[PDB]
C-alpha cells in the first residue's frame, strides 16, 4: 500500500523538473521502503522476544503457583528464585534493554 | 414444485415468453399466447399471478392475471416476440401480422400487416385462394414465413412489401422454419426432408436438403441449438425426435422416440440448451436432460438422456410450450394454459 | 511487400452488386502453396518479435512496410481462418510492446474485426462473431478464435486505454468482454470440437484473459 | 526517418533543407511522439525531456505546472508556426495522424 501511494505522487507530479527527478524520487522510495521492512522486522522481533519471555513467565509462575510444595524443598525453591531474580534483573539494568519488556519483567519480579 | 393450470375458455395454440432486458435479473414475469377452433380467435398478453401473498381480507390474487387483447383473423398458426413491445403471427388466412403492445394503456395494436403473404394460385388471373401460413421466424429487423402454398417469404419490420419470395419450394405443405445464419434458414415439410436455403443464392432452388431413409414422416416442428449453428432438432408426425448436424451427410445423428403422436414444438433451452422439451397429439408434455454435446451420441444406452413428463396426466393436446430461466408454459385443446415459475424444484 | 500485394489484390475483386452474369473461376485465391509459405514466415516473424524488443519496434516504425495496417487489414478480407489466425498470432506478439499495445487497441476498435459499434438497421453482425458461429462451428476446429483471444491475452498485460471507443461508443472494455463471456465461454460447452483436446485449447485461453482482468484490478469507488 | 524516431526533429528538419526532402515524417513523428506522451505513463515522460531538451527548448523557465505532454504539443505547436511556406500538407498530416489514433484536435491546432 505504501509503495502504490507513494507511486501514485509520483505520478501525480505532472512537470518538467518531476519527469527529471523521477529517477530520484523512484530511488528515495526504495530507500524509505527498506526502513519500513526494517521497522516491521523491529515490531516482529520486539513481539516476538516479549511473546517468549510471557511464555517463560507463565511456565515459572505455575512452577511457582500450581505444582505442590513437596516437589520442591524449602532451600532448592529459594536458591532457584533467588537466582531467577539476579539473573531477570540483570538484563532489565543493562541500558540496551527494550521497554516492551519492562511490563513484563517487572511482573515476574513481583511473582518471584 | 407444483405447476398452476388456467382454463382460458379458447384453446391455445400458441405461447411465447416476452425477451428479458440484456442483462436484467428478472424472472419472466409476462407471456403472450395465441388461439385456434373458436368463433372468435385472439391473441393476448398475461402475467403470471404471484402465489408468495395474501393480504387481510383474504382473496386469492394468484391468477395468471389478463393484461390485454386483440382479436385475430383466422387460427393463430405461430406466434413469436420481435423486440420488448411487438409480437409477429401467422394465420389460417395466410395472412402474417406484427403488432404493438402499449404498456402506458395495456392494449395491444396491429403495427404492420401482409394479408396477402401466403396464397395458392390458379390458371391465369389473379384471383388467389387462401394459403395458411404455417410458420414463422425473427432476425429483427427481418423476418421468415412458410405456408401450404410451399411459399418462401422474407419480409422486414421497415418495409411493406416482400424483400424476396420464393413460390413453390415443395409442391407439399411447409411446416415450420429457422435461421442457421442470417441469410441462411432451414424449413421442413410434408414429405420428411429438412431443406436449407441462402438469401445471398440468385436461384430459387435449396442449398442442400436433408432426409429420413426413404418412408415419409411429415415434420411439424424444427429448432437449432443456442450456441451450435450446426445441430438441428425435429419433430414427426409419429412422435420420433430426430437431431442432426446438418454438417455431416442426409441422415439424423441420434433417433429418440418422444411421443405417441405428431410432436408439436421442440425448444432447446435458451440458456441451459443441453436440456430439451417437447409437446404432442399424445396429451403429454416432457422435459430431457442430458448433463460432443449429448445430444449428438449414436449411443444414447451409454451417454445419458434422462426424461420427465411434466404434467401428472394426459389432456387433450398440448400444441405448444415455452421456457425462459426457471420458468416454464404450455398451452392446449382442453381450453386451458399450463405455468411454473420453477423448474429445477 | 509479398503482404501488401495480397491485401491490394483481395480487396479489389469485392463483388459490386449489378454484375449479375456468368463470371469464371477467379484465378485470384492464394493457392496452399503460398499460404503455408506465408505460415511459415508469419511463425518465423512471430517467434523473432515474441522474443527480441528491437525487432518488434523496427518493424512497425518501418514507413513503407506499416505491418499492424497490412495484417488488420488482411483480417477483414475473405482470407481462411488457419491463415487469420497466425496473422492475429502475428499481432499478439507485437502487442507485447505498450506502445505498439496502445496503438493496436485503436487499429482494432477502428478495423470492428469484433463488431463493437452493432447499427440498428443491421441483421448479419460482422467479423470474428460471424466467423466463430458460421465457419469454425462448421470446422469443429478453432484456430482463430484461440488467437483472438491469444492477442487480447497479450493486450491485457500491455494494459487498454480507458477511453477505448469513445465517441464510437461509451468508453471502456465490457463490448470485448461480452464477446469472450457470452459469445466465446458461455458457448465452450455447446459447441462440437473435432480435436478432443480444443474443447480444452480454448476453455484455456479464455479463462486465462479473465484471471489477468480480475488479477490487475483494484476496486475503487468510481466503480461504484 | 531515424533522427525522427530517436526525436531530434531539428537536426532532421535541418537535414531536409540540406537535401530538399519533404518534412511530412518529421510532423507525422512529432505527432506520434505527441500521442505516445497524450496516453504515456509516467515512464514515457521521463523519457519525454531527454529529447525535448535536444529539440533547443532552453528559452522556456521550469515553471513547476510544466506538463512534458504538453511541451511536446507547444514544440509541434512552434514547428507548425515556424514552417508556414507549406503549412496545408504539415497540418494535414498532424491531423491526419491524431484522428487515425482517436485523439480529440487541441484548440490552437483547429
Amino acid at each position: 500500500l505504501l509503495h502504490r501511494v507513494l507511486v501514485a505522487e509520483v505520478n501525480a507530479l505532472q512537470g518538467m523538473a518531476a519527469i527529471g527527478q523521477r529517477p530520484l524520487l523512484m530511488e528515495e522510495i526504495s530507500t524509505v521502503l527498506q526502513y519500513v521492512v526494517g521497522r516491521n522486522k523491529l515490531l516482529q522481533c520486539l513481539h516476538a522476544k516479549r511473546h517468549a519471555l510471557e511464555s517463560w513467565r507463565q511456565l515459572v509462575e505455575i512452577i511457582l503457583t500450581a505444582c505442590p510444595q513437596d516437589l520442591i524443598q524449602a532451600e532448592d525453591r529459594q536458591l532457584i528464585i533467588r537466582d531467577i531474580l539476579q539473573d531477570v534483573h540483570d538484563k532489565i539494568l543493562d541500558d540496551e534493554a527494550a521497554q516492551e519488556l519492562m511490563p513484563v519483567v517487572a511482573g515476574a519480579v513481583f511473582t518471584l | 414444485e407444483e405447476i398452476y393450470a388456467k382454463f382460458v375458455s379458447q384453446k391455445i395454440s400458441k405461447t411465447r415468453w416476452r425477451p428479458l432486458p440484456p442483462g436484467s435479473l428478472q424472472t419472466a414475469e409476462t407471456f403472450a399466447t395465441g388461439s385456434w377452433d373458436n368463433e372468435e380467435n385472439y391473441i393476448s398478453l398475461w402475467s403470471i399471478g404471484d402465489f408468495g401473498n395474501l393480504d387481510s381480507d383474504g382473496g386469492f390474487e394468484g391468477d395468471h392475471q389478463l393484461l390485454c387483447d386483440i382479436r385475430h383473423h383466422g387460427d393463430v398458426m405461430d406466434l413469436q416476440f420481435f423486440d420488448q413491445e411487438r409480437i409477429v403471427a401467422a394465420s389460417s388466412t395466410g395472412c402474417v401480422t406484427v403488432f404493438l403492445h402499449h404498456p402506458n394503456n395495456q392494449t395491444l395494436s396491429v403495427n404492420q400487416q401482409w394479408t396477402t403473404a401466403h396464397y395458392h394460385t390458379g390458371p391465369g388471373s389473379p384471383s388467389y385462394s387462401s394459403a395458411p401460413c404455417t410458420g414463422v421466424v425473427c432476425n429483427n429487423p427481418e423476418i421468415v414465413t412458410v405456408g401450404e402454398d410451399g411459399r418462401i417469404n422474407l419480409f422486414r419490420a421497415d418495409h411493406k412489401e416482400a424483400v424476396r419470395t420464393i413460390d413453390n419450394a415443395d409442391s407439399s405443405t411447409l411446416h415450420a422454419v429457422t435461421f442457421l445464419r442470417t441469410p441462411e434458414i432451414l424449413t421442413v415439410n410434408s414429405i420428411g426432408q429438412l431443406k436449407i436455403w441462402d438469401f445471398r443464392q440468385q436461384g430459387n432452388e435449396p442449398s442442400q436438403i436433408l432426409s429420413l431413409t426413404g418412408d415419409r414422416v411429415p415434420l411439424h416442428c424444427v429448432d437449432r441449438h443456442p450456441n451450435q449453428q450446426h445441430v438441428v432438432a425435429t419433430g414427426g408426425q409419429d412422435g420420433m425426435l430426430s437431431i442432426w448436424d446438418v454438417r455431416q451427410g442426409t441422415m439424423p445423428v441420434s433417433l429418440l422416440k418422444a411421443h405417441e403422436a405428431e410432436m408439436w414444438e421442440v425448444h432447446f433451452h435458451p440458456s441451459n440448451p443441453e436440456h430439451l422439451f417437447t409437446c404432442s397429439e399424445d396429451g403429454s408434455l416432457w422435459h430431457w436432460d442430458a448433463s460432443i454435446s449429448s445430444w449428438l451420441s449414436t449411443d444414447p444406452a451409454k451417454d445419458r438422456i434422462e426424461i420427465t413428463s411434466l404434467l401428472p396426466s394426459r389432456s387433450l393436446s398440448v400444441n405448444t410450450l415455452d421456457v425462459l430461466g426457471p420458468c416454464l408454459v404450455c398451452g392446449t385443446d382442453a381450453e386451458a394454459i399450463y405455468v411454473t415459475r420453477h423448474l429445477f424444484s | 511487400h509479398s503482404l501488401m500485394l495480397y491485401h491490394e489484390h483481395l480487396r479489389k475483386d469485392l463483388p459490386s452488386a449489378d454484375s449479375v452474369q456468368y463470371r469464371h473461376l477467379p484465378s485470384r485465391g492464394i493457392t496452399q502453396k503460398e499460404q503455408d509459405g506465408l505460415i511459415a514466415f508469419l511463425q518465423l516473424t512471430s517467434t523473432i518479435i515474441t522474443w527480441s524488443e528491437n525487432a518488434r519496434l523496427a518493424l512497425c516504425e518501418h514507413p513503407q512496410w506499416t505491418p499492424v495496417v497490412v495484417i488488420l487489414g488482411l483480417l477483414q478480407c475473405s482470407i481462411p481462418p488457419v491463415l487469420k489466425a497466425e496473422l492475429l498470432k502475428t499481432l499478439a506478439a507485437f502487442g507485447k510492446s505498450p506502445e505498439i499495445a496502445a496503438s493496436l487497441w485503436q487499429s482494432l476498435e477502428y478495423t470492428q474485426i469484433l463488431q463493437t459499434v452493432r447499427i440498428p438497421s443491421q441483421r448479419q453482425a460482422i467479423g470474428i462473431e460471424v466467423e466463430l458461429n458460421e465457419i469454425e462451428s462448421r470446422c469443429e476446429e478453432y484456430p482463430l478464435t484461440r488467437a483472438f483471444c491469444q492477442l487480447i491475452s497479450t493486450l491485457v498485460e500491455s494494459s487498454f486505454p480507458s477511453n477505448l471507443g469513445a465517441g464510437l461508443r461509451p468508453p471502456g472494455f465490457d463490448p470485448y468482454l461480452q464477446f469472450l463471456r457470452d459469445s466465446v465461454f458461455l458457448r465452450f460447452r455447446t459447441r462440437a470440437y473435432r480435436r478432443a483436446a480444443e474443447k480444452w485449447e480454448v476453455a484455456e485461453v479464455v479463462l486465462e484473459v479473465f484471471y489477468k482482468l480480475l488479477r490487475d484490478y483494484e476496486p475503487q469507488l468510481e466503480d461504484f | 526517418t531515424l533522427l525522427v524516431q530517436a526525436g531530434l526533429f531539428d537536426t532532421a528538419i535541418s537535414l531536409c533543407q540540406t537535401f530538399k526532402l519533404p518534412l511530412t515524417p518529421v510532423f507525422e513523428g512529432l505527432a506520434f511522439k505527441c500521442i505516445k506522451l497524450q496516453f504515456g505513463g509516467e515512464a514515457a515522460q521521463a523519457e519525454a525531456w531527454a529529447w525535448l531538451a535536444a529539440n533547443q527548448l532552453s528559452s522556456v523557465i521550469t515553471t513547476k505546472e510544466s506538463s512534458a505532454t504538453d511541451e511536446a504539443w507547444r514544440l509541434l505547436s512552434t514547428y507548425l508556426e515556424r514552417y508556414k511556406v507549406q503549412n496545408n500538407l504539415y497540418h494535414h498530416c498532424v491531423i491526419n495522424k491524431l484522428l487515425s489514433h482517436g485523439v480529440p484536435l487541441p484548440n490552437w491546432l483547429i
